[PDB]
């Protein structure tokens, strides 16, 4: 599994940059006992490398998104260290891991969880940003086995398989039927104030941070454990600065056509150097997707990670 | 000519014995003339700090960020004497149904510790918003606490109802009073 990705993250017409992203290739050594079950076929196969992608669309300030960029994947790695101590079910197992990981991060942002120190002493306990600051997070683990998506907010991950775009997450919007009921069963109110908004303020029902709207806006994520298929083309993570102006289906096809177009003109690149850094054809598609979003008129921050899932083209 | 009636109901967060005294300032300060398709509300917050340092924060018309939420930056107009008639340009943070706001300082009474501001422009759906904050000290067996009272009146925008507007406007004012607590008790 050689990771092929490209990224573009731009401020656009916004006065502040509050989108952030993180790519970490070869980050984790997922134990095979967490992906599939042995059958009749590789004794040497005991762990499997996972690559990390995350996009974080902050709101109210940048420090929560920046924190997610700098910390979320180490949080997740630690939670997978705790399950390496042992002591189907895999779907629920991943559900827990990412639920814990996002909850751990949310608490550190809020200042309710001590953050580790480098001098091996008392874990610093302090809020990372103000009360009104927050951030979406959509996160992808890709290994040769499976794709695992963990979503919290209205950033989105769309899988292009065959010819069908398949969103790997549902937007956490306040007018979504199940979220509307959940926010009232918590004592909160949703109103229509230039969009569905919790108490007329926040236009999303889930997030990282947003202390002042606990326990209405929660950091519990939707997690999807998806087996890979030979017909998978690409996986896209983005903030809504793209999706607000572009259809899931179209985004996914443009990405593919741009990757194909690149390989037609230049061929493949040296297999030795594939993997370390951005893939030119993935880069060229993220570059093309982002310029379309601007000229379609997106006035938001726009952040796109394009991931090519084909071994060969 | 109709008028707000907030003196008739003890607002959340105050004792009956405190309202006996507060009921007087409500009719004095927090009472508005009501135009059609408008609405109003009155909010109150007990602060464990002396009513002089509370007022000392509240009166800083040029540093609203200090005791209020949702402010990214606020700028006045160079030559500033903090006199009635002044104005301030606010930029809000992201993710709000608002982006800017022009505010004019209408009441500034250091003798009675009452602050009044009218919002006169910007990009947001609270047209004709006027607010009053009055600070009221108390003493109970040598324990000096402060009760702050904030009211507002605002036009109800097209599309929404009175209770949406109260629910949104109230939510922000409570939040802002809750921060003023934390800031005053910290000094
Ligand atoms: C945070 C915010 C959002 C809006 O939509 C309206 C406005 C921009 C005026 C405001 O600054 C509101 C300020 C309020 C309610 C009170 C105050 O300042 O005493
Ligand atoms: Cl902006
Ligand atoms: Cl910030
Ligand atoms: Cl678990
Ligand atoms: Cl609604
Ligand atoms: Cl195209
Ligand atoms: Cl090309
Ligand atoms: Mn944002
Ligand atoms: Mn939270
Ligand atoms: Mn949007
Ligand atoms: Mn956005």
């Amino acid at each position: 599994c050689i990771p092929l990705w490209g990224v573009v993250s731009i401020q656009g017409n916004r006065s502040e940059m509050e989108d952030a992203f993180a790519v970490s290739p070869h980050f984790l050594k997922l134990p095979i006992k967490m992906l599939m079950g042995d059958h009749e076929m590789s004794p040497s196969l005991t762990h499997l490398t996972g690559h990390f992608f995350g996009v974080y669309d902050g709101h109210g300030g940048h420090k929560v998104a920046d924190y997610c960029r700098d910390r979320l994947h180490f949080a997740l790695a630690e939670e997978i260290e705790r399950i390496k101590d042992e002591l189907a079910g895999r779907q629920v197992q991943w559900d827990k891991v990412f639920t814990s990981c996002f909850l751990t991060v949310d608490g550190e942002i809020e200042g309710k969880i001590g953050r580790a120190v480098v001098g091996s002493s008392d874990k610093v306990l302090e809020a990372v940003a103000s009360e009104t600051v927050g951030s979406t997070a959509v996160v992808a683990l890709v290994c040769s086995s499976h794709i695992v998506v963990s979503n919290c907010g209205d950033s989105r991950a769309v899988l292009f398989r065959g010819k069908e775009a398949m969103p790997l997450s549902v937007d956490h919007k306040p007018d979504r039927e199940d979220e509307y009921a959940r926010i009232e069963n918590a004592g909160g109110k949703v109103i229509q104030w230039q969009g569905a908004r919790v108490f007329g303020v926040l236009a999303m029902s889930r997030s990282i941070g947003d202390r002042y709207l606990k326990p209405y806006v929660i950091p519990e994520p939707e997690v999807t454990f998806m087996p890979r298929s030979r017909e998978d083309e690409c996986l896209i993570l983005a903030s809504d600065g793209l999706w607000d102006v572009m259809n899931n289906q179209e985004v996914c096809e443009i990405a593919r056509r741009r990757i194909l177009m690149w390989h037609k003109k230049n061929g493949a690149p040296p297999l030795a150097e594939r993997g370390k850094g951005i893939d030119p054809a993935c880069q060229a598609a993220a570059d093309y997707l982002s310029m379309l979003a601007l000229q379609k008129g997106s006035k938001d921050n726009i952040s796109i990670i394009v991931i090519d899932l084909k071994a060969q083209r | 000519p109709t008028y707000t009636t907030h003196h008739l109901a003890i607002p959340s967060g105050v004792t009956q014995d405190e309202f006996d005294e507060l009921k007087q300032s409500v009719v004095e300060f927090h009472t508005y003339q009501l135009s059609q398709n408008q609405c109003s509300s009155l909010l109150a917050q007990r602060i464990r700090a002396p009513n002089d340092v509370v007022w000392s924060i509240v009166r800083r018309f040029d540093q609203p960020q200090t005791y209020k939420h949702f402010i990214k930056s606020c700028s006045v107009s160079d030559n500033f004497t903090m006199a009635v008639g002044s104005t301030r340009d606010v930029n809000l943070i992201s993710g709000l149904p608002a982006a800017t706001s022009t505010e004019r300082l209408d009441i500034l009474d250091d003798d009675r510790q009452v602050l009044g501001i009218s919002i006169i422009g910007g990009e947001h759906r609270l047209r004709n918003y006027r607010s009053v904050i009055s600070v009221h000290g108390f003493n109970r067996d040598g324990a000096i606490c402060t009760v702050a009272l904030e009211s507002y009146v605002v036009d109800v925008p097209e599309g929404n109802t009175e209770e949406d507007t109260r629910l949104f406007a109230d939510t922000v004012v409570k939040l802002n009073l809750q921060k003023l607590v934390s800031v005053a008790e910290s000094q």
